[PDB]
C-alpha cells in the first residue's frame, strides 16, 4: 500500500512530511558515516553533539517569479547561525558533516514549471570582472540569504549566470551531479542525502564550503490564469553525522 | 661487456610509450588514501548518465531557453523538432557525451533520448518520436517518419518517455566527426494527436530532453578536442 | 563474449519500460530491446581505451620556458637577462591537458617528467654550440636561485638533472599531495579573510622548477628553449563534473571571458535537419 | 608478455592495468529506493 | 648481437638515482670497523631530544639570555611569553628540530614543549602552558587561551612541566616553510595564580624551554635549507 | 479546504523556558513539524513529554 | 623489483636499505637509573 | 630461438609466422560437381 511519493524524515526533533515526493537521491550512492581510525589523522577525539545538531532547519524562503535566474547556497555556510551548530561550528578549529537538503515547493495542477535542484562538490564560482580576479570571501559567504541569481553584479562577486553554472561549465551538463527536479506536475519536493567528500579526512568550516545547493529554475514558472503570478521556494537542511575538533576561542571571521 | 645493437627509433619520445622511469624523490612516502566517495574508472561510466540537449539551437547568445522545447496547443499533425545525429557536432556537440565522444575518434552503440513533460498535471497529449536510418532525407511529415523506429508517447503520471536509437548501421564504427559515409539518420519529433490544455491555461508548455549511451556503447581512437584552443598561455 | 544486445520480440504488457520519470534523478539502462525487437550480437569490446588511467596516461605539454647563454659580465640580474629561470609548476596553464584533468574534482597519481631542451642561435654565430642544462627541483622553502651560478646550483639536498641541449631528460615523482588527492578545484580560501585570494591552494602545489645552461659563454649567444611534458601514472579519479565550456583565461581560476556568448551553435529553425 | 622492475620505487614503475570494476549505478541511479525499469517509476 | 632501444633519458645525470658503478679501486680492503658507541640511523632519533629555545628574541645581538624567560613576581593574570608555531621559522628555525625540519619540505605530528623553572627552591607559582588551534587569533587573555588545550603547572620539586601539542588538523601534512594554509595555531603563556619569592629574595626568575617532537612525527620530501649558503668555494 | 489546492505548513511546540516563537525561524528551532497537505488530510504532532519535574498542575 | 650484482667489489653496489633499528634511547634517556613516565622523576 | 614481448599491445610484436594452410582448390576448382583428373571433364 506504501508509496515512493509519500514520505517521513525524522531527524532529532523535527520531522518533514512529503506527500509528493520522487523517491531521494542518495548522493554516489553513499550514504554518510562519521569519520573512520584508519582514516584519521589529527589525534584529538571527535565531540559529536547529535540529536541537537542533527535536526533540520530550515532556510529564509525564496520567490520564484517568472523570470527568476535561479538561488545558491554554500555549505555549511547556510547553516552558520543555525541554534547549537553554528555555535559548534565557530568554537572548534575542524567539523566534518553530511547533510539531508529538502527542497520544498507546492503548487496547482493548473501550474506548469521545472525546477531543477542539485549538489555541486567544490563549486569554485567565477568572478564578475574575470581576468586573475577572485571572488571576494563575503560573498561566497553570505550565510542563509545565499546567493541570489537575478541580482545585479557587484565588483568581486560571482557571475550571475545560470546558463554558466557561475564557474565556465554549461547548465544542460550540471545533470553529472546529484541532482533531482521538482517537476510541478509531478513533484512537489526533491531530497538530496549527502555524504561528507573531501580530499581531507576534516576540515575548517569557515574557510571552504564542501558544497553548494543550487535550484534553478529551467522551465519558467507559468501560473493560471488570474492566479497569482509567483510561488515561494523553501529549503530545509539538516546536519547529519556531525563531529567537531579542534575546541578553542571563538573563531573571528571578517564582516 | 654484453655485445648490443640498437634500434631505429632510438631516443625518440613518443609521448604515447609507457616504460619504467627512476624516480625523482627515491624513498619518498605519499599521503595515505582517504575514502572518497564517487570513483571514476571508466569515460564509459559517466556517459550513461542522461545531460539536457540544447535543442531550441535558435538565438544567437546561449541562454536556458536552448533547453527548451516549445509545445503548442491544439496544433494536429505539425513538427516540433528535428535535427541530425551527428553526436559530435550540431546540438549534441555541448552535451556530456558529444563532449566526451570528441576525445575519441570513432564511435558505436545504441543512444538514449529522454523526453520529459513539463505542462500541466490537468493537460493532454500523444507525441510520435522517430529515428530515421541511414539512406534518405529527413521525415518531411509524420507519415514519412512513422515508417522508421518510432515511440509513441502518451502524457501521464510518468513525465518522461525514453527512446533507444538501436545500432542500425553497415559498418561496425563510425567517425564522430561529420562524416557522410558514416552518418547516423535523423531524429524528429510530432503530434500524433495534439496538446490539449486545461481552462484558465495558455501560452506555451516545454520538452526537456536528455541524450546519453545505452551499454551498447564503445569510443576507440583517443584524440585532442576542437572545443577548446588558446592564443597564448596563461599565467596566474 | 559479452552481449551486445538479445534477440528479443513483440510485446504488448503491463510493463512499460519507455515511460519513466526524470524527476528523479536517475537514468535508467534502458536497451533498444525495450522499445524494438532485436538480434543478438556481441559487445567484442572491453573499453581499455577509456579507463582513466588511459585518458590522462599519456604525456602533453604543460610548459614552455626560454633560456640563455650569454657572457653574465656586467649584467645585474641574471633573471630578467635569461641566464636562469624558473617555473611554478602547475598544469592548468597550458588548456589541451586542464579540460582533461577537470573532468574530474579530486584527482591522485604518479607524474612522469619529460623535459626537451631545443637550441637556437637568431644571430651571427660559427658554429652551433652544445650546451648542458640543469633543471633543479626547488620544493618550497628551499633557498632560490639568484644568479645563473650561485651556491643554489650545489643542490645538495635537491634533486636536479642534467642533460643536453637536443637531448631529453625523464624522471617519475610520486604523488607529492600533503592531502590525500589533488584539488581540481576547491571552493575555499588560506584562511578567513576578506582579501586572501580564492581557489588557488597550496593543496595544489607540485612545486618550482628552476633551469640554467651549466656551460659558460661563447662569442655568441645561444638561445635554449624548455619544454616540459608531463604523463599521469597510477591514476584515480573521483567526483566527475560538467565539461569546460567557455575559454580558460587565468591559471587556477575558473573565471571565464564575459564577452563570450555564444558556445552553443544556432539554428534558424529547430525543426531542420 | 613479461616486465620485471628495475627501480626500488612504486612511482618508478608504467602503467596501472584496466579497472574492470565499472559500475555506472553510482551516477546513474543513486537513488534511495530502489527503481526497476518497467515498472511504474512513482507510484 | 642483442638488439636495443635507448629512451628518452638516456645519459642524464639525476643526482637523486641510485645504481651500481665500477669501483676505481678494485680489490682493495677498507679497514675494519670498530665499535663506537653513539650510532644514529634516522633523523627522527635525534629530533626526539629536546634542546632549549631561543624564546628571549628580544635585542640585537645573539646572547645566552635570548634562552631566559623572564618571570616576575606579585603580577597577575599576565602574559608571560607568545609565538606562532612556524618552527621552520621565528624562535624554532635555529632549534635542533626546526634545523633538521628545514632539510624537508613537510612536516606532520605532534610536538612536545618542555618549560623548566629556575627560580630558588622557596618560591611558588602556578603558570598556564596553552596551545591554540588554526582558526583564531593568537590569544590576547587567559581567558581566551584557556578554552584551547592547556596544561596548569604547579611549580615544584618536580622542575619541569610537558605539554605535547597534539597534531590538530584537517590536511594530513603541512609545510616546514611557513604558509597560511598549513599554519599550526599559536602556543602562550601566563601566570594562572602568580609568582610568590621568598624574603631576602629579589628580581628576576627566569624558564628554560625546550622543543623535540613526539614519536609521532614524520617529516618528507627532502630539500636544501636556507640556513646556510655561500658568495665563494671555501680554500684551505 | 478544496483538494485542488496545496500547502506546507508548520507546526512546533517550544519547550519552557524562552517566549513564544515570534517568527518561524524561532519557532522551527525546536520540536517541530512540517506538514504537506494531500490526500492525507490530517498531521499529528506528539508534544513529548519535555520536563524536569516528573508532573506539572493543571492549574 | 630485482637486482643483481654486475661488479666483484661491494663499494660498486648502490644503496643499502632502511636500517628499521631506530633506537632514539641512547640519546634520550641515557640516564644510568631508568625513569618512567608517570613517577616521580626524583625521589 | 627466442622471442619474448617487451610491450603490452600485439600491435608491437614483429612478423607472424607462415601460414602453412595452402589452399589453392578455392581458386583452381571451385566448381560444384567434382571434377576428376582423368575421368571425361564432360559427360
Ligand atoms: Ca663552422
Amino acid at each position: 500500500g506504501y508509496s515512493d511519493r509519500v514520505q517521513q524524515i525524522t531527524l532529532g526533533n523535527s520531522t518533514i512530511t512529503t506527500q509528493e515526493a520522487r523517491n531521494a537521491i542518495v548522493c554516489y550512492a553513499e550514504w554518510p558515516e562519521y569519520l573512520s581510525d584508519n582514516d584519521a589523522s589529527d589525534v584529538n577525539k571527535t565531540s559529536k553533539p547529535d540529536i541537537s545538531v542533527c535536526r533540520f532547519y530550515t532556510l529564509d524562503s525564496k520567490t520564484w517569479k517568472a523570470t527568476s535566474k535561479g538561488w545558491c547556497w554554500k555549505l555549511p555556510d547556510a547553516l552558520k547561525d543555525m541554534g547549537v551548530f553554528g555555535q559548534n561550528m565557530f568554537y572548534h578549529s575542524l567539523g566534518r558533516t553530511g547533510y539531508t537538503i529538502h527542497v520544498q515547493c507546492n503548487a496547482t495542477k493548473f501550474h506548469s514549471g521545472c525546477l531543477l535542484v542539485v549538489v555541486i562538490p567544490e563549486h569554485q564560482l567565477a568572478s564578475h570582472e574575470g581576468g586573475t580576479v577572485s571572488v571576494k570571501y563575503k560573498y561566497t559567504h553570505p550565510g542563509d540569504r545565499g546567493i541570489d541569481l537575478d541580482t545585479v553584479e557587484v565588483a568581486g562577486g560571482p557571475t550571475s549566470d545560470a546558463i554558466y553554472n557561475m564557474d565556465g561549465t554549461l547548465l544542460g551538463n550540471l545533470l553529472i551531479f546529484p541532482h533531482q527536479f521538482i517537476n510541478m506536475r509531478t513533484n512537489n519536493t526533491a531530497t538530496i542525502v549527502v555524504p561528507y567528500i573531501n580530499s581531507v579526512p576534516i576540515d575548517s568550516m569557515t574557510r571552504h564550503n564542501n558544497v553548494s545547493l543550487m535550484v534553478v529554475p529551467i522551465a519558467p514558472l507559468n501560473a493560471p490564469t488570474g492566479s497569482s503570478p509567483t510561488l515561494p521556494v523553501t529549503v530545509t537542511i539538516a546536519p547529519m553525522c556531525t563531529e567537531f575538533t579542534g575546541i578553542r576561542s571563538r573563531s573571528i571571521v571578517p564582516q | 661487456g654484453l655485445p648490443t645493437t640498437t634500434l631505429p627509433g632510438s631516443g625518440q619520445f613518443l609521448t604515447t610509450d609507457d616504460r619504467q622511469s627512476p624516480s625523482a624523490l627515491p624513498s619518498y612516502e605519499p599521503t595515505p588514501r582517504i575514502h572518497i566517495p564517487g570513483k571514476v574508472r571508466n569515460l564509459l561510466e559517466i556517459i550513461q548518465v542522461g545531460t539536457l540537449i540544447p535543442m531550441n539551437n535558435t538565438g544567437t547568445n546561449d541562454n536556458v531557453t536552448n533547453y527548451l522545447i516549445p509545445l503548442h496547443a491544439d496544433r494536429q499533425n505539425e513538427q516540433i523538432f528535428g535535427t541530425k545525429l551527428y553526436i559530435g557536432d550540431g546540438v549534441f556537440k555541448t552535451t556530456l557525451l558529444g563532449e566526451i565522444a570528441q576525445y575519441y575518434t570513432h564511435w558505436s552503440g545504441s543512444l538514449r533520448i529522454s523526453l520529459m513533460y513539463t505542462g500541466p498535471a490537468l493537460s493532454s497529449a500523444k507525441i510520435i518520436l522517430a529515428y530515421t536510418p541511414p539512406g534518405t532525407r529527413g521525415p518531411e511529415d509524420k507519415k514519412e517518419a512513422m515508417l522508421g523506429t518510432h515511440v509513441v508517447w502518451d502524457i501521464g503520471l510518468q513525465s518522461t518517455i525514453v527512446m533507444t536509437i538501436p545500432w542500425t548501421s553497415g559498418v561496425q564504427f563510425r567517425y564522430t566527426d561529420p562524416d557522410t559515409y558514416t552518418s547516423a539518420g535523423y531524429l524528429s519529433c510530432w503530434y500524433l494527436t495534439s496538446l490539449i490544455l486545461p481552462p484558465q491555461t495558455s501560452g506555451q508548455v516545454y520538452l526537456l530532453s536528455f541524450i546519453s549511451a545505452c551499454p551498447d556503447f564503445k569510443l576507440r581512437l583517443m584524440k585532442d578536442t576542437q572545443t577548446i584552443s588558446q592564443t597564448d598561455a596563461l599565467t596566474e | 563474449q559479452t552481449l551486445a544486445s538479445v534477440s528479443s520480440g513483440p510485446k504488448h504488457t503491463q510493463s512499460v519500460p519507455a515511460l519513466t520519470a526524470n524527476e528523479t534523478g536517475a537514468t535508467l539502462p534502458t536497451r533498444p530491446s525495450d522499445n524494438v525487437e532485436t538480434r543478438t550480437t556481441y559487445m567484442h569490446f572491453n573499453g581499455s581505451e577509456t579507463d582513466v588511467e588511459s585518458f590522462l596516461g599519456r604525456a602533453a605539454c604543460v610548459h614552455v620556458t626560454e633560456i640563455k647563454n650569454k657572457n653574465a659580465a656586467g649584467l645585474d640580474n641574471h633573471r630578467k637577462e635569461g641566464l636562469f629561470n624558473d617555473w611554478k609548476i602547475n598544469l592548468s596553464s597550458l588548456v589541451q591537458l586542464r579540460k582533461k584533468l577537470e573532468l574530474f574534482t579530486y584527482v591522485r597519481f604518479d607524474s612522469e617528467y619529460t623535459i626537451l631542451a631545443t637550441a637556437s642561435q637568431p644571430e651571427a654565430s660559427s658554429y652551433s654550440s652544445n650546451l648542458t642544462v640543469q633543471a633543479m627541483y626547488v620544493p618550497p622553502g628551499a633557498p632560490n636561485p639568484k644568479e645563473w651560478d650561485d651556491y643554489t646550483w650545489q643542490s645538495a639536498s635537491n634533486p636536479s638533472v642534467f642533460f643536453k641541449v637536443g637531448e631529453t631528460s625523464r624522471f617519475s615523482v610520486p604523488f607529492v599531495g600533503i592531502a590525500s588527492a589533488y584539488n581540481c578545484f576547491y571552493d575555499g580560501y588560506s584562511h578567513d579573510d576578506p582579501d586572501t585570494p580564492y581557489g588557488i591552494t597550496v593543496l595544489n602545489h607540485m612545486g618550482s622548477m628552476a633551469f640554467r645552461v651549466v656551460n659558460e659563454h661563447d662569442v655568441h649567444t645561444t638561445i635554449v628553449k624548455i619544454r616540459v611534458y608531463h604523463r599521469a601514472k597510477h591514476v584515480e579519479a573521483w567526483i566527475p563534473r560538467a565539461p569546460r565550456a567557455l575559454p580558460y583565461v587565468s591559471i587556477g581560476r575558473t573565471n571565464y571571458p564575459r564577452d563570450s556568448k555564444t558556445i552553443v551553435k544556432k539554428r534558424t529553425n529547430i525543426k531542420t535537419y | 608478455y613479461t616486465v620485471i622492475n628495475y627501480y626500488k620505487d612504486a612511482a618508478s614503475s608504467s602503467s596501472a592495468g584496466q579497472s574492470f570494476s565499472m559500475d555506472p549505478s553510482k551516477f546513474t541511479e543513486p537513488v534511495k529506493d530502489l527503481m526497476l525499469k518497467g515498472a511504474p517509476a512513482l507510484n
